[PDB]
Order: structure tokens, then C-alpha cells, then sequence
């Protein structure tokens, strides 16, 4: 079977069962034609920073390598670097430099080119290697104040230094190439720090592309993550007041009752999280099965802002396909 | 001592959600649990950067050394 | 030109016929070896298909493929690959053409 | 560490497995442990680094499934393939025995796999504990190989 | 030909106890009153009830590198018209009393304790076996 | 040691001896024979430890087990003793086995005549396999376990 069974106590049937070898008809021969025939893929919604997609008929190792290439092979393009002109904060420099490694920037990752890290720090950073983003804020007390106000935001002129502070610096080129996309955080919210009067940040970030396996402020998702398809089975009919303690062990649009007949069915086993709380009762053991589908994929992908979720995946399947194929074209030495 | 950028386990931008939730917990005066659900946190790691937050950057900066306390 | 430093095959753990052979892939991890040993043992010559990662601080993969008598292990692994490049070339064109259905 | 793996206050062995493999190895040699060709395959690449060459034995189970029991995996851990030396024969009891039912039936065939016994290399009954696999025993595997 | 052993056999009670997926079934045989069987079987392949017959047998080969080799799919073999085939090692013959011997076998650790008369168990001769068992 | 304050451990050494000295064509030996084989490999171990007084001259052999002749070479001759009683309970054993199936068992050594033992009276295909079958104990096994 393909079913994933749910006990009280246990998970059964986790492992995938389709090679030759398994038993003695020796099918489920690799056949692209077959593959290509089975898989499907179903966009159910396709938002600016979120996308959910459902895979069906593929096996559990190549959506695990498609979410692990989303997670920490897919680049993306954030502060590395950042150089300090009197930084009289009480936030140390340390602090605000990885805060600002964090932010997101929406820059499209194809735009730059990868930093070669064994040439000098001289030439290292060119114009299309490298984003320069510079802070400058200032905090004075504001004369005109109200008398008994307590909010710094009232009392003081530039207390909240936000992400939308880090100005873009077009060098060389870039100043054509950007002039259409220009450089600017994700998120405009993000409080990178709070000052009071006499205080003052100035800094030069330079920003470059690199992977989500060397830091986490590389990975283009905020969460790239799939479930397996829920099912519920009821092998006899619920009837009557227990089809409405049937109705809460889940979610409230997972079981309905059926008008006509008085009995439960389910509804829709998407909004099913797996919480198995009907195996509790044991006037439901014999009644209710609950698996999952092995090969039922929804895959949730939840961009940072840099760029689509969409182009997340086709860029993860991209980076598979290359990695087959550099391994193919190279000689195997002795 | 501030709001962390970044959710710890998943990655999520949580930083520029704390001016929202102080807002919605002093003008709307909802409670705690609704203001994060308002806000987009649904899993739980991001609920517990901004319902876990100790705000000790305002405490620390009534020690400002550049300027008569 | 050719990146030597890429894979390499033991010979400490090879057979003299090439039925049974390991090979050493640098820069690799779980995301390429799972799918290579899911793929790989598809193939009906195959009897003996898996992947070890023998330190993480090393960046290092050593996969063991031992198959039958019909066909070596070197094209096994290179139908492997083919058969992951046809995958994925199968997925990105049913994704791309969803994403311009919708 | 090769040249004392016994302690010499007693002469039983103190270099031995330890929490988390004993658990690791219990749930794999539990009754109720059935692997296909690649989780088998997949697990003795995991405990060689796909370095030793293992000749696989013919399944437990045949005419519906081809399914391999935890206890021939640990019988390959002990003898990978034919070239190996290792061939240890042993009849020992679990830290937790329950008799069987009759008193004339031997300590085999008792409940919950008491008793393990290993012949040639394979391993015919019993469950890896810490009585088999963990130290202050001597009639332990290690022991017996040693 | 190559049948050491065949008879069937009535089930008389079976133990899940401890175990989800093996359950240990006792059966006496209905043709020779001194045989009976005490086997352990993965019940969720071959679901075993009580006072269920089965046939067992007991054979040495199928037939009608050295690592293992599965038939090829088509041949013809006496696993095609039984439901549940274990492959195992006969480890120790036993007495119980005059003509009443038992023999152990160990298929991977599932075991079988087959107790007869020495006349019927003659043709076991403490090496692999196939154990066939048949609704 | 390997065993419960002994030496050795007699059980696993024999089980060993008897899996890897395994062989379905060898044929088995009568108890006497085991009794003669372990005399022959014991006897001149034993023999090379003569007992000598406290004066330096032999013992006689009527008060070889006085205790003002005990000497430092009793526990290799404790040793000897038990490893004998040992493999003389197996040939009981299996003599008793024998008595059992209808048969002459031979735990004593024969008569001289030497002309063959069980030709006839004994069945070949019913009575000889069984026995064949519970203890077969070659020269090659009591040989390797000694
Ligand atoms: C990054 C990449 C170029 C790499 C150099 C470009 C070239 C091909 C481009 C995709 C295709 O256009 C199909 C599709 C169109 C939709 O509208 C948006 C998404 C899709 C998946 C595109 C995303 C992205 O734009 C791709 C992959
Ligand atoms: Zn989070």
C-alpha cells in the first residue's frame, strides 16, 4: 500500500515500497514514461510571498532534496559586510551588524555575481559583486514637544531607526542596471534600533549573494515545508449524538453530518492536522482509520521577500537537475 | 534587550511586528492571544519572540551618557 | 579543464570485477544521495545501493553500489544520474506548465 | 582501548554499548522489525560508510513481500561477507526473561524473546540488550568476538 | 520431491501479546495426533484466526556473487500456490519422550517448534528450509 | 577467564567446536570412541605432572590423594579432571540416547573381537538417522573442542 497508517501509539508503513526487489513480480522499473504519466501538481494558492502547491505521485527523497535545496542552496542576497563611522549606540556594533545581516533585501539574486573570496580585499568588492547600503541617522530632542507626553516618538525626533533607513548607493553600473528594481528591504518595519538624543549610527553595509548552509540570513524562505495528504476512513456508519463527538475530535471543516441520513462523513481532510484524538475514545477504535498519503505532497513555501516562492521551487528543481548533471559529466578517478 | 529580526526556528521576519502588537494591546485593547493571530504569527515559534520579548532596550537607554539624565 | 577532485572510486573497496564498487563524492550531502539511492535502485541490476556521510565536519559522501553480474556499478551510477536529470526535467515541466495554466 | 576492553576486577567487559545503543539496537533486532532490500541495504551502508562489501542473505519472509528481520542485520554486523573471520556461537539470557509456559520447553522459546542464540554468525532468537551487547557480562557478543 | 514435511493443521489459539505485528500460534495436527506446531507469523501479511486450518509444509528447495538473488519474475516454483513462505536455519533436535522428538527453526528470528514422532520428522536433516503455509 | 570462576567456559566451547567442525557427511562417533579420542589428547598432559613427597621421591599410587602431597600442579590436574568429566557426561548422553532407540549403548569399550557394531539388528533408515539426527559427535568436533 501507499498509506501511512496513524495508530495511538505508533506510525506504520513509512517507507516506500515501489522497486524491483520488494517482491517477486519485480515492477516498479524506473520508467520516465510512467513518471510522466502518474505526476501531477496542483497550485491551490499563489500569493506574492506565500505559495502552496500540492505534488502527487512523486517519491518522499526528491520533495525532501527539493525543500532542502529551498532551505540552504538557493542564494539569496544579504548584508555580509558592515563598516562603523561613530556608532554611539547602546546597542554594541556587534549586535546592530548581525541585526542588519538579517534583514531581508529584495534584490533579484541573478542581478550579481559570486564574490571570488581568494582575491584581496582590494579588488574582492566590484560593481557586480557587491550592494552598498548606507545608514546615517541622527537624534535630537524635538522643541516642539508636547508638555506632559511620554512617547518617544513625540519627545525625541529620529528615536526608531528602521530597516527603511538603509539607502541605496548605485556604484559604477549599477546605476543603469538598478535604475528600474532599485535596492530596498522586504520588510521597512524592522526596528534595527532605538536612540535618544546626542546618539548617532552611520555605517556602509556591503551586501553580497551567498547560500543558506553557510548562514541563515541566506535562505530565501521564511519556512519551506510540505505535509502528506491526511485520510480518514470510516469503516462503519456514526450515527446520532456520537457523530457530533465525532465532529470535535477534529477541526471544524473536517467532518460534517450528512442532513438526510444523520451521519458523519469527511468533508475535507486538508484542514485535517493529525491530532488523533479520536483514537482516544474507544467507542470510536473499529470505526475510524487514519492514515496519510506517502506520495501526496502539499508543499507550503513561504518567501523572505527577496523573490517569488514559485521561482523558489523551479530554482530548487534547477539546482537538482545540475547537480545530476555535473556529477554525470564528471570522470571518476582512480 | 530589543525584538530579534528573525524568528529563531523557522525564520521568520518577527522584528517588525512589535510596534503592531504594542498598539493592538494598548489603543484596541485586544488580548495577548488575538494581537498574535492579527499579526500573521499561526506557528508557534514566532508567537514566542514577541510573547517571550523582554523590551530592556527602554530601561537601558534611561542611562543615555551624552545627554543631564 | 575536467574537475578530477569531484568523484573518485576506492579501489580499497572495489571488486576486481566491477560488479561491487564505492565511489567518493566531495561537496555532497543527504539532498543528492538520497535521491541517487532512491533512483539507482530502481534499476533491476542493482542489489546493494547506499549512501554514508562518514563525518559532518567533512564535506564528503561515499555511496556503495554492488549490483549482479549484467552491468558494473560505474553505469549504474550514470544511469542514476540520467534518470534524476529526466525526473527533474519531468517535474519542472509539469510545474512550469501549472504555473502558466493558472 | 583495543588491549583493554575488559576491566580487570572481574574480567568482564567495560567497553561496550552504552544508552541510546542499546535502545538504537533493541528496536532494531525487536520481533516486529521487518526491512525491505533498501532500508537493509540503506542501514549496512549506514554502519560501514560505504567502505565493507556485504553479501546479502536470503529474506525472512519470501511469497508475499521480501522482507528482512532486524536480527539478520545484526548478523551482518557481525559477519559482513564470507572474507570475514568472525564466527562467534553463544546462548545467553536478557536482563528481563520471562519462562515459557511449560518447564520442558527450552529457554528459546520463551516469551518476549528472553533468550538469544547465536549460531555461526546469524542470530536465531533473543532481543540486543544490554545484557548481549552492554558491558559487566561475559557471555556478551563483543565478548565473544574478542 | 523436495517436501521434507506436510500436514495440516488446526490452529487452537494465538498470542499477539507484546507484539503488533507477530503473533505466535499454536496448532495440533489433524491427521497425527503426537504432531503439533508452535509458530511465529507476521499476522498483518498472513492474518491468522483461531480454529482456522492451514497446511504447512516443510521443503529444501523451491524448484519444481553470493548474495541473494530473487527468481525471476515467470518461473514457476512452489511458492505459487501458497499464501506465506519463510526461509530458515533447523538448529536443535530435541526428545521429549520414546518416539516424540521437536525440532527448532529459526526463520530470522520467528520461530517454530514442529513435535512428532520420529517416523514422520525423519526427513528433517538440520539445514535451511522453506516453510510454506497455505489457507 | 571466561567462565564462573573457571577457566574456561565448557558449553560455548563446545557449541563453537561443534558449528565450525560442522559437517553432514562426517560420521559420528560411539561414546567409547569419544571417551578413547579425549583419553588420547588428556593422557600425557597429565602424565608429564608427576607427583612427588616432600622428600623429593615418587608416590606410590596408593596415597597419591593424601594432603601432604599436594603439590602446585592440582589445578591443572582439576582441570583435566573436569574437562574429562565433562566430555564423559556428553558420551553418557548420547549412550543413554542410544539404550533408548533400542540399541547397545557403548559407553564402556568393547570386547576385542572388533568385527563391527550394529550391522543388522539395527534399522537402518528408522533408528540410525534419529540417533544421527539428536547427538552426532565427530572426532573433528571433540578434537577442536579439546
Ligand atoms: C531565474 C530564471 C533565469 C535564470 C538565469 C528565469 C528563467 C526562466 C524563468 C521561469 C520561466 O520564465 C517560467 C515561469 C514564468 C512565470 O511567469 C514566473 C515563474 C517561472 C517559473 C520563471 C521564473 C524565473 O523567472 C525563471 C526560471
Ligand atoms: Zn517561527
Amino acid at each position: 500500500s501507499n498509506i501511512v497508517g496513524i495508530e495511538y501509539n505508533r506510525v506504520t508503513n513509512t517507507t516506500s515500497t515501489d522497486f524491483p526487489g520488494f517482491s517477486k513480480d519485480a515492477e516498479n522499473e524506473w520508467n520516465v514514461e510512467k513518471f510522466k504519466k502518474d505526476f501531477e501538481v496542483n497550485i491551490s494558492s499563489l500569493d506574492a510571498r506565500e505559495a502552496n502547491f500540492d505534488l502527487i505521485n512523486i517519491d518522499t527523497s526528491i520533495a525532501n532534496a527539493f525543500r532542502r535545496i529551498m532551505i540552504s542552496e538557493v542564494p539569496s542576497v544579504a548584508a555580509e559586510y558592515v563598516y562603523f563611522f561613530n556608532n554611539t549606540s547602546v546597542i554594541q556594533d556587534e549586535v546592530l551588524a548581525h541585526r542588519i545581516g538579517l534583514v531581508p533585501l529584495k534584490v533579484d539574486p541573478d542581478m550579481l555575481t559570486w564574490v571570488d573570496s581568494n582575491l584581496p580585499d582590494d579588488e574582492k568588492f566590484t560593481d557586480e559583486n557587491t550592494i552598498v547600503l548606507s545608514l546615517n541617522v541622527k537624534c535630537t530632542r524635538n522643541p516642539d514637544a508636547p508638555k506632559g507626553s511620554t512617547d518617544p516618538k513625540e519627545l525625541y525626533n529620529n528615536a526608531h531607526v528602521y530597516a527603511r533607513d538603509l539607502k541605496f548607493e548605485p556604484q559604477g553600473r549599477q546605476s543603469t542596471t538598478f535604475a528600474d528594481c532599485p535596492v530596498v528591504p522586504a520588510d521597512p518595519d524592522i526596528l534595527l534600533a532605538k536612540l535618544r538624543p546626542g546618539q548617532e549610527i552611520s555605517l556602509k553595509a556591503h551586501c553580497i549573494l551567498g547560500i543558506g548552509g553557510d548562514h541563515a540570513k541566506f535562505s530565501p524562505v521564511s519556512t519551506a515545508s510540505y505535509r502528506l495528504l491526511p485520510q480518514i476512513n470510516i469503516l462503519q456508519p456514526i450515527k446520532g449524538e456520537s457523530a457530533r463527538r465525532f465532529q470535535k475530535c477534529f477541526p471544524p471543516g473536517v467532518i460534517g453530518i450528512d442532513e438526510g441520513s444523520d451521519e458523519a462523513y469527511v468533508k475535507d481532510a486538508r484542514k485535517d492536522t493529525v491530532s488523533r484524538e479520536v483514537l482516544r475514545y474507544e467507542e470510536f477504535a473499529d470505526k475510524v482509520k487514519l492514515g496519510r498519503v506517502r506520495n501526496h505532497f502539499i508543499f507550503n513555501v513561504e518567501s523572505a521577500g527577496a523573490m517569488t516562492p514559485e521561482e523558489i521551487f523551479f530554482k530548487s528543481v534547477r539546482i537538482l537537475k545540475n547537480k545530476a548533471e555535473y556529477l554525470k559529466n564528471c570522470p571518476i578517478t582512480q | 534587550m530589543i525584538v530579534p529580526v528573525r524568528c529563531f526556528s523557522c525564520g521568520k521576519v518577527v522584528g517588525d511586528k512589535w510596534e503592531s502588537y504594542l498598539n493592538l494591546l494598548q489603543e484596541d485593547e485586544l488580548d495577548e492571544g488575538t494581537a498574535l493571530s492579527r499579526l500573521g504569527l499561526k506557528r508557534y515559534c514566532c508567537r514566542r519572540m514577541i510573547l517571550t520579548h523582554v523590551d530592556l532596550i527602554e530601561k537601558f537607554l534611561r542611562y543615555n551618557p551624552l545627554e543631564k539624565r | 579543464e575536467p574537475d578530477r577532485e569531484k568523484i573518485k572510486l576506492l579501489t580499497q573497496a572495489t571488486s576486481e570485477d566491477g560488479t561491487s564498487a564505492s565511489f567518493q563524492i566531495v561537496e555532497e550531502d543527504h539532498t543528492l544521495g538520497n535521491a541517487l539511492r532512491y533512483v539507482i535502485m530502481k534499476n533491476p541490476d542493482v542489489e546493494f545501493c547506499g549512501y554514508s556521510i562518514p563525518h559532518p565536519s567533512e564535506n564528503l559522501l561515499n555511496i556503495r553500489i554492488q549490483t549482479y553480474g549484467e552491468t558494473t556499478a560505474v553505469d549504474a551510477l550514470q544511469k542514476g544520474l540520467k534518470d534524476l536529470m529526466d525526473l527533474c526535467d519531468v517535474v519542472e515541466s509539469k510545474f512550469t506548465e501549472k504555473i502558466k495554466s493558472m | 582501548v583495543k588491549n583493554n576492553l575488559l576491566t580487570p576486577k572481574s574480567g568482564e567487559p567495560i567497553i561496550a554499548a552504552t544508552q541510546d545503543f542499546i535502545t538504537g539496537s533493541y528496536l532494531i533486532s525487536h520481533k516486529d522489525s521487518f526491512y525491505d532490500r533498501a532500508t537493509l541495504t540503506q542501514l549496512l551502508s549506514m554502519m560501514s560508510d560505504g567502505i565493507e562489501h556485504f553479501d546479502i542473505p536470503p529474506p525472512a519472509i519470501m511469497k508475499p513481500y521480501y522482507l528482512w528481520t532486524g536480527k539478520q542485520v545484526f548478523s551482518l554486523l557481525i559477519k559482513p561477507n564470507h572474507n570475514s573471520p568472525v564466527v562467534i556461537n553463544l546462548d545467553a539470557k536478557n536482563k528481563v526473561f520471562v519462562p515459557p509456559k511449560s518447564k520442558s520447553l527450552p529457554n528459546e522459546m520463551s516469551q518476549n524473546d528472553g533468550f538469544v542464540i547465536i549460531r555461526g554468525s546469524q542470530i536465531l532468537s533473543g532481543v540486543m540488550d544490554k545484557s548481549v551487547l552492554g558491558d559487566g557480562k561475559k557471555h556478551s557478543v563483543f565478548y565473544t568476538i574478542l | 520431491s523436495n517436501t521434507l514435511f506436510d500436514d495440516i493443521f488446526q490452529v487452537s489459539e494465538v498470542d499477539p501479546g507484546r507484539y503488533n505485528k507477530v503473533c505466535r500460534i499454536e496448532a495440533a495436527s489433524t491427521t497425527q495426533d503426537q504432531c503439533k506446531l508452535t509458530l511465529d507469523i507476521n499476522v498483518e501479511l498472513f492474518p491468522v484466526a483461531a480454529q482456522d486450518s492451514l497446511t504447512v509444509t516443510i521443503a529444501s528447495s523451491l524448484n519444481l556473487t553470493r548474495s541473494w538473488r530473487p527468481p525471476q519474475a515467470g518461473d514457476r516454483s512452489l511458492a505459487d500456490d501458497y499464501d506465506y513462505v519463510m526461509y530458515g536455519t533447523a538448529y536443535k533436535f530435541e526428545e521429549v519422550s520414546k518416539d516424540l522428538i521437536a525440532v527448532y527453526y529459526s526463520f530470522g528470528g520467528l520461530l517454530m517448534r514442529l513435535e512428532g514422532n520420529y517416523r514422520n520428522l525423519n526427513n528433517l536433516k538440520q539445514e535451511n528450509a522453506y516453510l510454506l503455509i497455505r489457507r | 577467564m571466561e567462565g564462573n570462576a573457571q577457566p574456561v567456559n565448557f558449553n560455548r566451547s563446545w557449541d563453537h567446536a561443534y558449528n565450525i567442525t560442522f559437517n553432514n557427511q562426517d560420521k559420528g562417533l560411539l561414546p567409547y570412541a569419544i571417551m578413547e579420542t579425549a583419553n588420547e589428547i588428556l593422557g600425557p598432559l597429565e602424565e608429564r605432572l608427576v607427583r612427588y613427597d616432600n622428600s623429593g621421591c615418587l608416590v606410590k599410587r596408593e596415597d597419591l590423594n593424601k594432603a601432604e602431597y599436594v603439590d602446585q600442579y592440582d589445578a591443572e590436574r582439576d582441570f583435566y579432571h573436569s574437562l574429562r568429566e565433562y566430555i564423559n557426561g556428553k558420551a553418557t548422553a548420547l549412550a543413554n540416547l542410544r539404550k533408548s532407540r533400542g540399541m547397545l549403548g557403548l559407553l564402556e569399550p568393547p570386547a576385542k573381537e572388533l568385527q563391527g557394531i550394529d550391522p543388522d539388528e539395527t534399522v537402518p533408515d528408522n533408528v540410525k538417522t534419529s540417533v544421527s539426527q539428536l547427538y552426532r559427535i565427530s572426532e573433528k568436533s571433540v578434537r577442536k573442542f579439546l
